[PDB]
């Protein structure tokens, strides 16, 4: 029993069970299909949803808090959008919500990132089209020549307690707009590392505070990763992220892992035996026997669409 | 398409 391969997909977790839904491969996989990986055992099990299921999509942002998922925005077959979806996986047959959220929602847009924060689900960044909204936009050339899209550098909230979705009013310098960056919360820092801007994919590390909604921008000092996009960053700890694989500006498929320190603020290269499966795109999610699992994704220039390496391989890091 | 603006 085990999933097709696939990139784009989404894989939250709770520590035990890792979600896999969506993605697409060489089209879009099943959308009632969700995935569930038994961390401690290695085994899978597929069920159908039903309910409001989203469109099979690629790029789509999701979390899991306190095992209820939330789903937003993405890439299905008609384009970009900007739709959240709930899915309670705390039980019966599992059902999909479609949340008609209140306030102003994002833009139509993929390959963004989100934080979790108390009752708020913090989404920054992304690709889609053109957006009332706070922050910066703009366009992808390579759109130009259908409907034209860009990144933008968007911080969004979503506050769970009402399904209200509104903007806080940041103080420094946000991160340039950007797409398939990677984020990651620690206490009240939200990080985010990387990602793809016109012609570079990045090496920056910033967070924004959660709670004084200040941006800060990390200088690590000594050798940092080269920079990437469709690269995986992951808590393991209240003080290390978990860096793996992505793809270089010069499109360069990466099989490098690194752990940055938030404490010492230093990035630490890390030895691990799949120097020879390289992955952009793929999920990680931490388990709670401190490994990384690592699912899905590209092994070569995915842009590359029929001679794509899609996978659906499993693999483990012990951090 | 999905994999445009990475």
């Amino acid at each position: 029993a085990c999933p097709a391969e696939r990139s784009g997909h989404v894989a939250v977790s709770d520590g035990r069970h890792m979600f896999v839904w969506g993605g697409y491969k060489s089209f879009y996989l099943p959308r009632e299909e969700l995935w569930i990986y038994n961390m401690e055992t290695g085994r899978w099990k597929k069920i159908n949803t039903e309910g409001d299921v989203p469109p099979s999509m690629s790029g789509s942002c999701a979390v899991c808090v306190d095992r209820v998922l939330y789903l937003f925005g993405g890439h299905h077959s008609r384009g970009n959008t900007n739709k959240f979806y709930m899915l309670d996986s705390r039980s019966r047959v599992l059902q999909w919500e479609r949340i008609d959220c209140q306030g102003i929602p994002p833009s139509s847009k993929d390959k963004l990132g989100v934080w979790v924060y108390k009752n708020k689900l913090i989404f920054f960044g992304g690709y889609g089209y053109l957006p009332k909204v706070l922050g910066t936009f703009e366009f992808d050339e390579t759109s130009f020549w259908s409907h034209p899209r860009g990144w933008n550098d968007h911080v969004h909230i979503l506050d769970t307690e009402t399904f209200t979705w509104s903007q806080p009013i940041t103080t420094g310098k946000a991160p340039s707009p950007r797409a398939a960056h990677a984020c990651a919360t620690v206490g009240n820092r939200g990080f985010v590392f990387g990602g793809r801007y016109r012609d570079a994919r990045m090496n920056d590390l910033h967070y924004l505070n959660l709670d004084t909604w200040e941006w800060n921008e990390l200088i690590p000092q000594g050798i940092c990763p080269v920079g990437r996009s469709w690269h995986s960053l992951t808590p393991v700890s209240s003080d290390h992220l978990f860096l793996f694989g992505g793809f270089t500006t010069d499109k360069q498929p990466l099989s490098d892992a690194w752990t940055y320190c938030i404490s010492k603020n230093e990035w630490i290269q890390f030895n691990h035996p799949y120097t020879e499966k390289p992955r952009l795109w793929h999920t990680a999610c931490a388990s709670d026997e401190g490994e990384v699992i690592v699912f899905g994704g590209c092994a070569n220039n995915l842009l590359v669409h029929h001679r794509a390496a899609h996978s659906n391989e499993i693999l483990i890091f012990s951090v | 398409g999905p994999s445009s603006g990475g």
